[PDB]
């Protein structure tokens, strides 16, 4: 059985590639627009902060560069970071994941459906929401565990704070 | 490192580039289909979608007289493009060329071989890749789909 | 270094020398038939009765002039010449012909066929096995003409005898490979044909040869080939259209 | 009557064995028939085939494999005509594939074929102190987004509705016959030998009456792969192997005055014409919902 | 730099023998729907390109035998037509090129 | 020289006693003197082993190399043969059970560098053998899996002995 690659577009007619592109980009919408609420459908309890404890980063867009000036007279530099989409994904438990602080997975920007593969979209059909295209895992404590599909905004950092920025660097190639 | 680059290296430079460009668009002008390496292909389509911009401005312009002049070796191509290339090409915004990828020159080279054409020519239609009809399986099933959405709302 | 290839093969003929040859060729038989027996339609139902067809095919020997000519011809040009003792030496030389095909016995096959007659049976056959029996005979072996052709510039007449022969012969054709391909071996399926026996007169040995293997043209089709055949259509061109005929 | 399930399939097998062994014998020798190919692909082919013996199957063996591989259906002349199903006469064939312009008939085939196959997988998927009994295959449009078999079970099984775990078990029986290679094979038969095949099934002795009441000469198409026997209208697919998607979608219980109707509705797609993992999914959502035609 | 020791034919065989150097099989092949003939599913038929090839190359030759000159090219739009055809309302006033073949099933009116 | 290749196709087999499965027909052919080299043929002749001739043909139509044309005109000449000269129906039921490429008479030419130095050039020519086997292709071989390894690992303990002992 030698079967031949197939794609989405392949056995699909110039009738039913407009009907599947809004059958999915709805799907989508109204997917992204359940979770908007979070807090009253059924949230996790908040645990109070402690001294030892660690908070859950984003996932961002790098936008470009502006420069921003100080009340003393300095310019500095700032770069742009757009969350654009941020969903916890899943919740790895602290003895399953390092044995002293829990992990929580979190998605980036949301992609095509046709171009991802079927365990990656069995995962997002159970939880609800559509395919990211940056996922990353983010060391945190017990006590700052979210549940999983839960949204994240910009709002998360507050002005005047110092974070980490980790990505992939622009390769130059060998 | 050829990070944001779009213009790909052809000829012996910059100018010899320009002059394969020209000859290319020259001869897809005077024949309304030819056919070229895919990669020069690739770079002609460009240059011929702005031609049609160009003619488009009118005949009394200046700025695309001169380009005209410039790119159209032969310079009775320069009244063909303004009075039957730009007339055709007016409800349309930027469908106006059409670029297939063909089978590998029968030469040793065996080089990835491409055909342009200025649409609604009056040449033979290529055989171009047709989708499958609705009365397929999967797109009979997705009529249905279409169907139970139209009826649910 | 310099260093080319040889050995490429060519068979290129002039008449120059197919006409500068020093001794002419020696022919043991003529070229084909000259002239074909063509057998009323009717000899499927005749046969059916003994006197009706025996009686006949001993008439149309004895009212034919060129056949009782030729048949005097030979009589004159070799002694001990009977047409009564024809049929059973014809069909001891078929039978033993077939044998020799079914040994694969070229040499014996040489002697008893004709150099027109030997490649029609060995060319197709030759890379097959088979398996070929007599086991009765429905209708003796009828003289049906006889004649001649005399060629006065080499002075060579050579007789030709036409014999009707109706056969119970099993036919096998087997295969290369060892499958059954054409028929089978226990089958005793009927024939009727008209040798046509060849023997040069003015040579002092003239053995009988056959030569000719004449089948009538309303003669029932020949059994079907056990495989399944496919006949390719017209291979087109690009450029040129198929059309369709009714 | 005391007969194993087993001994039931073991009595089927035999005699339409001993139906196909009349069926040849009927023939006596081997006839040469022309068959013309009036396909768009290759016109004016001659093929000199065995009469009641050679099959389009072997045509397109002749042509070349893509035809095998590709076309689904064959067209004798007039009417479709499965690959297994010998030929009787010359004729011209075209062949049909599932990407045609009009590949409505074949879409009908594949159809009944899955039909087919989910009613094989119901009939043994059951317990044997159960009875289970098929009524036929509704045969509804392609628009419908899932293939419907009528299945009438024992008495007590009325009140329990099979769930997902049992939905996954049928789709897992379904993908394990499709896993083994089972030709579908077509025999023309007539009614006093079809009505003592089945013997057993009142609602098939009803549907093999109606079928045969339509037809002047009493001719009952059965078809047969594996070890499943079943009548059906048309012919069907080649192999089984060409189903590629499979699923047991739906069960629907239709209550009439006489008795109780389990309609099991199935979604399948072809090797050929397999969809992407979300497509799959929303056609699969469609086909969960009721499906009700049957004139 | 030479080669210190001949290598062995084990490591040439390892070396020659590697899937990176085997040629890879094609999994995209096709068979045309138009003529029946091997195409890939990104690559327009060879065959029926042919076809089309050598029609446009008799076109041409016959528009560019109407023009005697190298320069002298429509200034209108052209339209040709094969035996058994007349110019329609549409299509007069233009340039007319007219084929002693018939109009192949491929070529539509338009 | 040597050509035995082409008289492996002139050997004839018993005929087959009845009840004797049918032994499927089989067909030797070779193109000989070929310009092209001699590893390089063998690489598109290790393409096609294995498989029908039908996907070896698809295989090479679209192939690049230059001995891809060779080998599928190889095919098909192979593929008529078989059709008339041997009772091979089902034109399309043959696989490639054999397929390899070996080295001809070369020819010995002079390769200029500089400095008066030269080196010999050896213009190469290759043959290529081919065998079609009437019958479906065989089942490509698949790994070995867990289950097998462990019964393999356990059959090689139990088949010891006690070595020296006795
Ligand atoms: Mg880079
Ligand atoms: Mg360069
Ligand atoms: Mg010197
Ligand atoms: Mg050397
Ligand atoms: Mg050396
Ligand atoms: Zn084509």
């Amino acid at each position: 059985h030698g079967k031949s690659v197939t794609w989405w577009d392949e056995h699909l007619s110039e009738e039913n590639v407009p009907f599947v592109k809004q059958l999915v980009s709805d799907e989508n919408k109204a997917q992204l627009a359940s979770k908007l609420c979070p807090l009253k459908d059924e949230p996790w309890p908040i645990h109070p902060w402690e001294p030892g404890s660690s908070r859950v980063g984003l996932i961002a867009l790098k936008l470009g560069m502006m420069p921003l000036w100080t009340k003393d007279g300095q310019k500095h530099v700032v770069t742009l970071l757009q969350v654009q989409d941020c969903h916890v994904l899943k919740y790895t438990p602290k003895e399953n994941h390092n044995g002293r602080m829990a992990a929580l997975t979190v998605g980036g920007k949301t992609v095509s459906h046709f171009h991802k593969s079927a365990s990656i979209l069995e995962f997002y059909q159970e939880l609800g929401l559509p395919p990211k295209q940056k996922v990353k895992i983010f060391n945190v404590t017990e006590n700052a565990v979210i549940k999983p599909g839960t949204p994240l905004y910009a709002a998360h950092f507050r002005p005047g704070q110092y974070v980490d920025v980790t990505a992939k660097t622009i390769g130059k190639g060998f | 490192i050829s990070h944001g680059r779009v213009f790909r290296r052809l000829g012996l430079g910059p100018e010899s580039r320009i002059h394969l460009l020209q000859n290319l668009l020259t001869g897809l002008v005077r024949h309304e289909r030819i056919e070229a390496s895919w990669a020069r292909v690739d770079e002609l389509r460009g240059y011929a979608e702005k031609l049609i911009d160009y003619g488009k401005l009118g005949d009394t312009n200046e700025r695309a007289m001169r380009m005209a002049d410039f790119w159209l070796t032969e310079k009775d191509l320069i009244p063909k493009l303004f009075q039957v290339l730009a007339p055709r090409f007016q409800g349309q915004n930027g469908g106006y060329t059409r670029m297939l990828q063909i089978p590998n020159r029968n030469e040793q080279d065996r080089a990835k071989m491409a055909v342009i054409e200025y649409k609604g020519n009056c040449l033979p239609p290529l055989p171009l890749p047709r989708r499958d009809s609705n009365l397929t399986l999967l797109n009979q099933l997705l009529q249905g789909l279409r169907q139970d959405q139209e009826a649910s709302s | 270094s310099e260093k080319e290839f040889v050995e490429h093969a060519r068979k290129a003929g002039l008449v120059i020398p197919h006409e500068r040859l020093e001794r002419p060729i020696h022919l043991a038989c003529t070229a084909g038939i000259f002239d074909a027996y063509v057998p009323p339609e009717g000899d499927a139902r005749i046969s059916s009765l003994s006197k009706e067809g025996l009686a006949q095919r001993a008439e149309r020997l004895k009212k034919n002039v060129a056949s009782q000519l030729s048949i005097r011809k030979i009589r004159e040009s070799d002694p001990n010449f009977k047409i009564k003792d024809f049929p059973e030496k014809a069909k001891d030389i078929f039978i033993e012909a077939h044998l020799c095909l079914n040994n694969s016995d070229h040499d014996r096959l040489h002697t008893l066929v004709t150099e027109n007659c030997f490649p029609d049976m060995v060319w197709d056959i030759r890379y097959k096995t088979v398996r070929w029996s007599f086991v009765e005979s429905l209708e003796p072996p009828q003289v049906v003409q006889v004649r001649c052709s005399s060629l006065m510039n080499q002075g060579n007449i050579y007789g030709q005898v036409t014999v009707r022969m109706h056969t119970r012969q099993t036919l096998a054709i087997y295969d290369r490979f060892g499958r059954l391909m054409y028929g089978q071996e226990d089958v005793p399926r009927d024939v009727l044909e008209y040798v046509v026996f060849e023997k040069h007169l003015v040579d002092p040995y003239g053995s009988w040869r056959m030569h000719g293997k004449i089948i009538p043209p309303w003669a029932p089709p020949k059994q079907p080939i056990l495989k399944t055949v496919m006949i390719p259509g017209p291979q087109l061109k690009p450029w040129e259209e198929f059309e369709e005929p009714q | 009557s005391q007969l194993s399930p087993t001994e039931l399939i073991e009595m089927q097998n035999d005699l339409f064995n001993k139906e196909k062994n009349r069926q040849l014998s009927l023939t006596p020798r081997t006839e040469k028939i022309e068959v013309k190919h009036v396909g768009k692909t290759d016109p004016g082919t001659v093929f000199v085939m065995n009469k009641n013996i050679s099959t389009p199957y072997s045509c397109a063996m002749h042509l070349s494999e893509w035809y095998c591989r590709k076309s689904i259906l064959a067209l004798v002349d007039g009417q479709p005509w499965d690959m297994y199903k010998p030929l009787t006469k010359s004729c011209e064939i075209k062949f049909l594939t599932f990407k045609d312009d009009d590949p409505g008939e074949v879409n009908k085939a594949y159809w009944r074929s899955c039909a087919m196959m989910m009613g094989c997988v119901i009939e043994r998927a059951f317990k044997d102190e159960y009875v289970v009994s098929l009524v036929r295959a509704p045969e509804v449009p392609v628009i419908a987004g899932a293939f419907c078999y009528d299945v009438v079970l024992d008495k007590r099984l009325d009140e329990w509705m099979p769930t997902k775990e049992n939905l996954h078990s049928f789709t897992k029986d379904a993908r394990a016959l499709i896993y083994k290679d089972l030709p579908f094979e077509t025999l023309e038969v007539e009614a006093k030998v079809a009505l003592e095949i089945f013997q057993h099934n009142k609602y098939k002795l009803d549907f093999i009456e109606e079928k045969a009441s339509q037809n002047p000469e009493r001719i009952v198409k059965l078809h047969r792969f594996g070890d499943f026997i079943d009548v059906s209208e048309g012919p069907l697919i080649p192999r089984t192997s060409i189903c590629f998607q499979y699923e047991v979608s739906a069960v629907h219980n239709l209550q009439t005055q006489s008795s109780l109707v389990r309609r099991f509705q199935g979604l399948s797609l072809p090797v050929h014409l397999r969809a992407h993992f979300t497509i799959w999914n929303k056609l699969l959502e469609r086909s969960r919902k009721m499906v009700t035609e049957d004139k | 730099a030479a080669p210190k020791n001949r290598r062995s034919i084990e490591v040439n065989r390892c070396r020659r023998r590697n899937p990176q150097k085997l040629i890879k099989v094609k999994n995209n092949i096709d068979v045309c729907p138009e003529c029946g003939h091997l195409k890939q599913k990104h690559i327009l038929c060879g065959y029926c390109y042919e076809k089309v090839r050598k029609e446009t190359a008799e076109i041409r030759r016959q528009m560019g035998k109407q023009e005697g000159g190298p320069f002298r090219a429509p200034t209108t739009e052209t339209v040709v037509l094969y035996s058994g055809e007349t110019p329609s309302e549409q299509d007069q006033g233009k340039r007319i090129i007219e084929r002693e073949r018939k109009r192949p099933s491929w070529f539509t009116q338009n | 020289i040597s050509r035995k290749w082409e008289k492996k196709n002139k050997i004839v087999y018993p005929p087959q006693l009845p009840g004797e499965p049918r032994r499927p027909a089989e067909i030797y052919h070779c193109r000989r003197q070929i310009k092209y080299s001699k590893d390089k043929m063998w690489y598109l002749a290790k393409l096609i082993r294995g498989m029908s001739i039908d996907q070896a043909l698809a295989q090479l139509e679209f192939s690049d190399k230059k001995g891809a044309q060779i080998i599928k005109e190889v095919l098909l000449e192979a593929q008529d043969m078989a059709v008339r000269d041997h009772n091979v129906e089902f034109r399309s039921n043959l696989y490639v059970a054999e397929s390899t490429s070996g080295r001809g008479q070369y020819l010995k030419r002079i390769r200029y560098h500089g400095r008066g130095r030269f080196g010999i050039m050896e213009k190469v020519f290759c043959h290529y053998f081919v065998k079609l086997v009437e019958g479906p292709p065989p089942p490509r071989e698949a790994p070995k899996t867990a289950v097998a390894h462990a019964r393999e690992y356990i059959q090689e303990l139990r088949n010891r002995t006690i070595t020296h002992a006795l």
